[PDB]
Protein backbone atom coordinates (compact mmCIF):
# COMPACT_ATOMS: atom_id res chain seq x y z
CA UNK A 1 0.00 0.00 0.00
CA UNK A 2 1.79 3.14 -1.34
CA UNK A 3 1.82 6.38 0.75
CA UNK A 4 0.50 9.57 0.44
CA UNK A 5 3.57 11.37 -0.37
CA UNK A 6 4.91 9.01 -3.29
CA UNK A 7 1.62 8.93 -4.77
CA UNK A 8 1.36 12.48 -4.90
CA UNK A 9 4.79 13.33 -6.10
CA UNK A 10 4.31 10.72 -8.56
CA UNK A 11 0.98 12.05 -10.11
CA UNK A 12 2.97 15.97 -10.14
CA UNK A 13 4.83 14.00 -13.14
CA UNK A 14 5.65 15.11 -16.43
CA UNK A 15 3.45 17.79 -17.78
CA UNK A 16 3.91 20.35 -19.86
CA UNK A 17 0.78 22.68 -19.41
CA UNK A 18 -0.30 25.54 -16.46
CA UNK A 19 -4.49 26.38 -15.66
CA UNK A 20 -5.02 23.69 -13.61
CA UNK A 21 -8.42 22.67 -11.88
CA UNK A 22 -9.73 19.68 -9.35
CA UNK A 23 -12.66 17.48 -9.97
CA UNK A 24 -13.75 15.32 -7.24
CA UNK B 1 -6.67 23.73 -19.12
CA UNK B 2 -5.52 20.70 -16.83
CA UNK B 3 -7.00 18.84 -13.94
CA UNK B 4 -6.43 16.48 -10.89
CA UNK B 5 -9.48 14.84 -9.56
CA UNK B 6 -9.75 11.79 -7.07
CA UNK B 7 -12.37 8.81 -8.61
CA UNK B 8 -13.65 6.27 -5.80
CA UNK B 9 -14.10 3.28 -6.79
CA UNK B 10 -17.04 1.40 -5.08
CA UNK B 11 -17.84 -2.10 -6.83
CA UNK B 12 -14.27 -3.32 -7.66
CA UNK B 13 -10.70 -3.11 -6.36
CA UNK B 14 -8.17 -0.95 -7.68
CA UNK B 15 -5.10 -3.08 -7.65
CA UNK B 16 -4.36 -6.27 -9.77
CA UNK B 17 -5.02 -9.94 -8.28
CA UNK B 18 -3.76 -13.05 -8.69
CA UNK B 19 -5.19 -16.55 -8.46
CA UNK B 20 -3.82 -19.53 -8.54
CA UNK B 21 -5.42 -22.65 -10.16
CA UNK B 22 -3.10 -25.31 -9.82
CA UNK B 23 -1.18 -24.73 -12.36
CA UNK B 24 -2.62 -21.66 -14.44
CA UNK B 25 -2.56 -18.65 -12.46
CA UNK B 26 -4.72 -15.95 -13.54
CA UNK B 27 -3.82 -12.58 -13.32
CA UNK C 1 -9.88 -7.46 2.46
CA UNK C 2 -12.97 -5.78 3.64
CA UNK C 3 -14.49 -2.77 1.89
CA UNK C 4 -17.78 -0.93 1.74
CA UNK C 5 -20.20 -0.61 -1.57
CA UNK C 6 -23.34 1.10 -2.88
CA UNK C 7 -25.67 1.25 -0.40
CA UNK C 8 -23.09 0.39 2.59
CA UNK C 9 -22.92 -3.47 1.14
CA UNK C 10 -19.83 -5.17 2.38
CA UNK C 11 -17.86 -6.67 -0.07
CA UNK C 12 -14.46 -8.91 1.31
CA UNK C 13 -11.66 -11.01 -0.56
CA UNK C 14 -11.54 -14.35 1.25
CA UNK C 15 -9.15 -17.11 2.11
CA UNK C 16 -10.40 -19.93 4.73
CA UNK C 17 -8.58 -22.89 6.17
CA UNK C 18 -10.17 -24.83 9.12
CA UNK C 19 -10.19 -27.90 10.47
CA UNK C 20 -8.32 -30.88 12.90
CA UNK C 21 -5.41 -32.95 12.60
CA UNK C 22 -6.42 -36.52 11.77
CA UNK C 23 -5.39 -38.21 15.67
CA UNK C 24 -7.07 -42.33 15.99
CA UNK C 25 -11.99 -46.37 23.06
CA UNK C 26 -14.76 -43.90 21.76
CA UNK C 27 -11.95 -41.06 21.70
CA UNK C 28 -12.53 -39.95 17.96
CA UNK C 29 -16.05 -40.85 19.25
CA UNK C 30 -16.14 -37.77 21.82
CA UNK C 31 -13.79 -35.45 19.92
CA UNK C 32 -15.12 -32.67 17.02
CA UNK C 33 -12.70 -34.51 14.17
CA UNK C 34 -14.63 -32.30 11.24
CA UNK C 35 -11.77 -32.78 8.88
CA UNK C 36 -10.54 -30.67 7.12
CA UNK C 37 -11.35 -27.84 4.53
CA UNK C 38 -10.22 -24.69 2.71
CA UNK C 39 -12.17 -22.02 0.69
CA UNK C 40 -10.79 -18.95 -1.51
CA UNK C 41 -13.51 -17.02 -2.98
CA UNK C 42 -14.60 -13.39 -3.05
CA UNK C 43 -18.18 -12.34 -1.63
CA UNK C 44 -20.77 -8.96 -0.76
CA UNK C 45 -23.04 -9.06 1.91
CA UNK C 46 -25.70 -6.13 2.97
Amino acid sequence: IPGVATVVERLLNNGKALSNRQAQ
Amino acid sequence: KVNFGVIKLKNTFVSDRTYNMRGEDIV
Amino acid sequence: IPRFSSRGQIEMSLTIEDGTGNSQNENTSVLPEVGRTKISTIARVP
